[PDB]
């Protein structure tokens, strides 16, 4: 367990996302994404 | 004659190709001075610098261009520059794809169908790449090769709207959304795990996938005009990792609505028909299409399939080069893990629509990717072959004495509370 450096792995931070569910994505629309 | 670290002028002429093969770990950094160049459809800014990595692809000139380049891997007279007679097909395939998108009541649903290195992916890729050129369409792009990964890791079947221009430095075609500035706009897809290495390990679980993925399509689809409106591009696993009969295409062409169909092969080939005679009575003969050999299209080894998927891994958890991303490493216990396992050939003989549950050892989880679920731990396996994915962690240390775990995760904070599904792919060094 103890082999590298928890928790956070390498200023202005980003991380990926998670997925939405069906019934979220199946309502999205990408023009929440497109502006901007 | 030797690998330099300067910037080397190209004149590419207009109609020809400059075809690039990363095989060394070192960057390509290119530049385009005039002129329009294109990585699948989408092109290259003028001035912007542009970097590659581990990967075979070609820049097409649209018109005559000027680039300089900058690669220590490659020299001025080891440069492969060849004229390219196949766009034809392509352009003339989307001009009457984008006459579907104006003039039906919903756009073309187009299956792209051939055998191995036929050109299926670099299609797929320029017809999304032009669908968006134009008159601005989202065409919903299908992955169901889940050995090529695209917008995602590779275990997965995958719907991807194209709202805006893919990464052309990418082989992965681009990225799913981050919480914060990017320089692209990056992609919101939906993901189906089958996490098994090959189609023919399970093949009922690969049909129930492709049956959850029709599904939420119709439902985007119903509730999303523009996407509607413009149609769906489905990419298929190579012709000869499914049945003789084609089974498994009727599923697809069922599951998704497919009204067109696109046959990549030869002028002598038998696929040409038997396509049409299986097909034929379901879509008529019109909305089946051949496309011959498309020129630059190259063989493709597992080494270079294993790359991709590596490749893809990290992009998930770390992001690209010019997009740079914090995933969260967390010290778990192992009574806090509810994983499953799918039915496979390989160790059940059959290969049935069913959940096996994992013990939690070094040999069953060390460095395996896991697929998180929306369902509880409690969740019984009828619920958890039906739950949507949450995301993927990444297993990097088993602890036996202590009995803890190591997981990597793509977004910081807790460990889901939530069932987990154990992939067939692994990845060394987080
Ligand atoms: N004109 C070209 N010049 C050089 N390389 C090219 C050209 N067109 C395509 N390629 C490369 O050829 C390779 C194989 O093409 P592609 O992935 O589209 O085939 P495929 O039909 O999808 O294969 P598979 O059945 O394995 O999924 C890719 O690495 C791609 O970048
Ligand atoms: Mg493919």
């Amino acid at each position: 367990n103890t082999g590298i450096s928890n928790s956070n792995l390498n200023k202005n931070i980003q991380s990926r996302n998670w997925y939405l569910s069906d019934s979220q994505w199946a309502a999205f629309k990408d023009d929440e994404i497109t502006s901007t | 004659i030797t690998g330099d670290n300067e910037w080397h002028k190209l004149v590419i002429p207009k109609g020809s190709d400059w075809q690039i093969d990363l095989k060394a770990e070192g960057k390509l950094i290119v530049k385009v001075n005039s002129g329009i160049v294109e990585i699948f459809g989408t092109e290259l800014a003028v001035d912007d610098e542009y970097t590659f990595q581990n990967w075979k692809f070609p820049i097409y000139a649209v018109e005559e261009t000027e680039l300089l380049w900058k690669c220590p891997d490659l020299t001025t007279n080891t440069i492969t520059v060849k004229p390219n007679h196949t766009m034809k097909y392509i352009y003339n395939l989307h001009f009457m794809l984008e006459k579907i998108r104006m003039s039906n009541f919903e756009g073309p649903r187009v299956v792209i169908v051939g055998g191995s290195q036929t050109g299926k992916t670099s299609l797929s890729r320029t017809l999304c790449s032009y669908a968006l050129k134009f008159n601005a369409y989202q065409p919903l792009y299908i992955n169901l090769d889940p050995q090529q990964p695209i917008f995602t890791v590779p275990g997965c079947i995958s719907a991807t709207p194209i709202s805006d221009i893919l990464d052309a430095q990418l082989p992965t075609w681009g990225q799913s959304l981050t919480s914060g500035a990017t320089l692209l706009h990056n992609k919101q897809p939906m993901v189906k795990n089958f996490g098994l290495e090959r189609i023919n390990e399970n093949k009922d679980l690969y049909l129930e996938c492709i049956s959850q993925l029709g599904q939420v399509v119709g439902q985007r689809l119903h509730l999303d005009p523009q996407v509607r409106r413009s149609g769906c591009i489905v990419d298929t696993p190579s012709i000869s990792q499914l049945d003789e009969n084609l089974a498994e295409l009727h599923h697809i062409i069922e599951k998704l609505n497919v009204n067109i169909m696109l046959v990549l092969c030869s002028e002598t080939d038998p696929l040409w028909e038997k396509v049409k005679k299986t097909f034929g009575p379901e879509l008529g003969n019109n909305n089946i299409f051949f496309i011959p050999k498309l020129d630059g299209v190259s063989a493709v080894d597992d080494v270079y399939k294993r790359s991709l998927q590596r490749t893809s891994i990290r992009e998930y958890f770390y992001g690209s080069l010019d997009t740079a991303l914090s995933p969260y490493a967390i010290g778990v216990d192992y009574e806090d893990l509810t994983i499953w396992k799918p039915s496979n050939v390989f160790d059940n003989e059959v290969g049935r629509v069913e959940l096996f549950p994992v013990t939690i050892t070094p040999s069953n989880l060390q460095h395996a990717i896991i697929a998180i679920t929306f369902a509880e731990r409690r969740a019984d396996q009828a619920t958890v072959i039906k739950s949507p994915i949450l995301g993927f962690a990444l297993i990097t240390e088993v602890n036996e004495k202590r009995r803890k775990l190591r997981v990597l995760l793509p977004v910081p904070g807790r460990l889901p509370s939530k069932a987990m599904i154990l992939t067939s792919y692994r990845y060394l060094e987080q």
